[PDB]
């Protein structure tokens, strides 16, 4: 089992949040987080263009990384609820960045397929740091 | 305002929030 | 990067405590974690043997099974300190099976190489639910 | 209270102690 799971072969993932949280601290790169299912295809469906946009497999490496299908015990994380998928950042100074959101009031983190051009947006604003 | 229900649901951090105002 | 890290391909490695803490309570199979570090030779070394020991092989099959390069936040999981390789048993009602040490008094959850004996009456052990 | 190693590096669940 990859750490990757679908979302970018050629990235470079983190295993655990902990350790996720240590790697932005020090690198002072940004944190993005990808919570998924495999039963969930909605999840699918975000893998599969998440893959294979070019612009966000590029800007990514400016990240550090991480995939869960199980949510993390940190409530930040979850502002507005536990749902997939979903897509939280967080500053390297271990800040929840709970103002970068997208494009639904109800599920303020998540992502359908056609949001990828907010999604690259919201990545630019977690690189301008705290 | 759109919503979505392309989710599934599930069964040492500070936060930063947006800013403030005023209600509607 | 796979989950398994050398310590077992063939094994079902979780990715996550949170996981694997969810899958040991709902399976009700004892979970066992293993700390190490890629620099280290100790680690290094109880990794050939762990890996090649067709009997711990076999009985990982019982456990639901998670290796760690980084240190989880329950401390319960370093009852003497931070130490790899540190080798901790928890059982399916989420208790840490503090009680289940290896040969040593100065670190109670290492093993050497030549402790693959003890290993085995461990995770016997573990498998003797609280 | 027992022999000991060397070979080590140094860096909600109840507990149970020996
Ligand atoms: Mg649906």
């Amino acid at each position: 089992q990859t750490l990757s799971r679908g979302w970018g072969d050629q990235l470079i993932w983190t295993q655990t949040y902990e350790e996720a949280l240590y790697k932005s601290k020090t690198s002072n790169k940004p944190l993005m987080i990808i919570h998924h299912l495999d039963e969930c295809p909605h999840s699918q469906a975000l893998k599969k263009v998440f893959a294979e946009n070019k612009e966000i497999q590029k800007l990514a490496e400016q990240f550090v990384l991480l995939n869960l299908v199980y949510e993390t015990t940190d409530k930040h994380l979850s502002p507005d609820g536990q749902y997939v998928p979903r897509i939280m950042f967080v500053d390297p100074s271990l800040t929840v960045r709970a103002d970068i959101t997208g494009r639904y009031s109800n599920r303020l983190y998540a992502y359908e397929p056609a949001d990828t051009a907010l999604l690259l947006d919201n990545m630019k604003k977690a690189l301008k740091l705290l | 305002g759109p919503t979505t229900d392309e989710v599934t649901l599930q069964v040492s951090t500070a936060v930063r929030y947006p800013s403030g105002s005023v209600a509607l």
